[PDB]
RNA sequence: AAACUUGAGUGCAGAAGAGGAAAGUGGAAUUCCAUGUGUAGCGGUGAAAUGCGCAGAGAUAUGGAGGAACACCAGUGGCGAAGGCGACUUUCUGGUCUGUAACUGACGCUGAUGUGCGAAAGCGUGGGGAUCAAACAGGAUUAGAUACCCUGGUAGUCCACGCCGUAAACGAUGAGUGCUAAGUGUUAGGGGGCCCCUUAGUGCUGCAGCUAACGCAUUAAGCACUCCGCCUGGGGAGUACGACCGCAAGGUUGAAACUCAAAGGAAUUGACGGGGACCCGCACAAGCGGUGGAGCAUGUGGUUUAAUUCGAAGCAACGCGA
RNA sequence: GGUAAAAAUGGCAA
């Protein structure tokens, strides 16, 4: 698949931004695999702490 | 670290005679130019040419395969070394592969083959044997 | 959680669930933590696993 | 003695990271405790039982307490000298890579003795205790079962500060440097037109060369030079003694007498397996009729005898030579 | 997911 921030130009993620990072975790809330999303390695990693982060801040679900 | 520039020398020219490349570029100082010029002179290698670079020059070698690509060089071999130094007398010069190969001398009268080294009665340190 | 449809069977929204259920992947999940496996014998499976994919 | 910039550093401009230390903040789950609903089991195994429950268990709902570990992400992915490091946040802090070419100008490499770090178990002092779990106790299995399996359960597992200093601490591969066909994936960059080139990692495949073979192969076990550590048949023995270190457990160092002609590595052909695949055969299954029990015939063993002639001995001796 | 449970021993030579 192709990588939406690469794609996108989108360099930094907001773990404030819900809306993006809704489209990138499960139903069940579970963050979804970089072979599914089609996510770069680098951006997954960013993606990844701003949904921990959110999920801090009750933005996201945790389940 | 680079601790023996001569063996690295050898070695090169040793792993692109295996290979069979046409040329060699090594990086350069006076010793392995006279070296190289003697193997010229020996029929071991085709041609030595000298670039400059700003550092410390660039030495190009022109391999030589006979007919059938028979390696005019076969085997090169360092004899004093850097952890050992090896010198000989005139008279104890010694001869590689009965005559058929050369021995490389640095000598009072410079670098040179083992059979001038007996014809000028000088003996030296002996750099490497090549046959 | 699976709602049963209108007009539609008990049975058909089983099939619903188990697929449901399959995606969610908490039987795998269930599975793995039954008995302890010790750190590195973890660390080979999840490696080999992925060499399987 | 005087130069030089290629090595090695420094500056400058970028890059990624579970590198480390200390605070703080989460969510899932387990255990326990408290109540509501509710009922005759639950739990466990190959099968059981011990256990738990009927003094209301288990289950279900809600609340509280506490400890430990961080699903998904997650990848021959990343980082670190190694051991290791995986929720998130902040603070302090180490290293590395790319580009550039300000600067310095060989300032480098290795490294005995030293000196630090070093999984897990263990030890000391204090704290903590959910889970798991040596020892230990029941239950079971068994010829026995000081085990495997089941129900429990203490140290320990956790934290702090000391100690210990060892692991198949492994890539069973010391460090540095250069050189030597390719193909393909991936991580962090750089450059030029999705493609090409390039730097440093991380995988797979594969020449030359190497290797006893297996294999290794620009991440060498190839070709070379420097320095260090280490080996010289097996056992006795990593034992004894001495020394040093440790609270202890033990660690480090480390023989000999005596004894043997072998220990070993890799590969090959077989055989075998409570290994696998695929196939058969009255092998089993599905059936029918028997033998083993009775009387008798006959062979054999044994015993007996003057002699009980000799031969056959699991299947493949025993109504067999006859 | 499984899994049936138990399942000991056998002189050195040639
Ligand atoms: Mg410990
Ligand atoms: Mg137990
Ligand atoms: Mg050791
Ligand atoms: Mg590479
Ligand atoms: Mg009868
Ligand atoms: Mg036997």
């Amino acid at each position: 698949k192709v990588c939406y921030f690469t794609a996108n130009g989108i360099t930094h993620i907001d773990y404030k931004d819900t809306e993006l990072l809704k489209r990138f975790i499960s139903e069940r809330g579970k963050i979804l695999p970089r072979r599914v999303t089609g996510t770069s390695a680098k951006y997954q990693r960013m993606l990844t702490t701003a949904i921990k982060r959110s999920r801090h801040m009750a933005l996201l679900p945790y389940v | 670290t680079m601790t023996d520039p001569i063996a690295d020398m050898l070695t090169r020219v040793r792993n692109a005679n295996m290979v069979r490349h046409e040329k060699l570029e090594l990086p350069a100082s006076n010793i392995k130019k006279e070296i190289a010029e003697i193997l010229k002179s020996e029929g071991f290698i085709k041609n030595v040419e000298y670039v400059e670079d700003d550092k410390q020059g660039v030495l190009r070698l022109f391999l030589k395969y006979g007919q059938n690509d028979e390696r005019v060089i076969t085997g090169l071999k360092r004899i004093s070394k850097p952890g050992l130094r090896v010198y000989a007398k005139a008279s104890e010069m010694p001869k590689v592969l009965n005559g058929l190969g050369i021995a490389l001398v640095s000598t009072s009268e410079g670098v040179i083959t083992d059979k001038e080294a007996r014809k000028r009665n000088v003996g030296g340190e002996i750099i490497a044997y090549v046959w | 959680k699976t709602v049963v449809r209108k007009n539609e069977s008990l049975e058909d929204a089983l099939r619903r669930f188990k697929r449901s259920v399959s995606k969610s992947g908490t039987i795998q999940e269930v599975r793995k933590r039954e008995f302890y496996e010790k750190p590195s014998v973890k660390r080979k499976k999840k490696s080999e696993a992925a060499r399987k994919r």
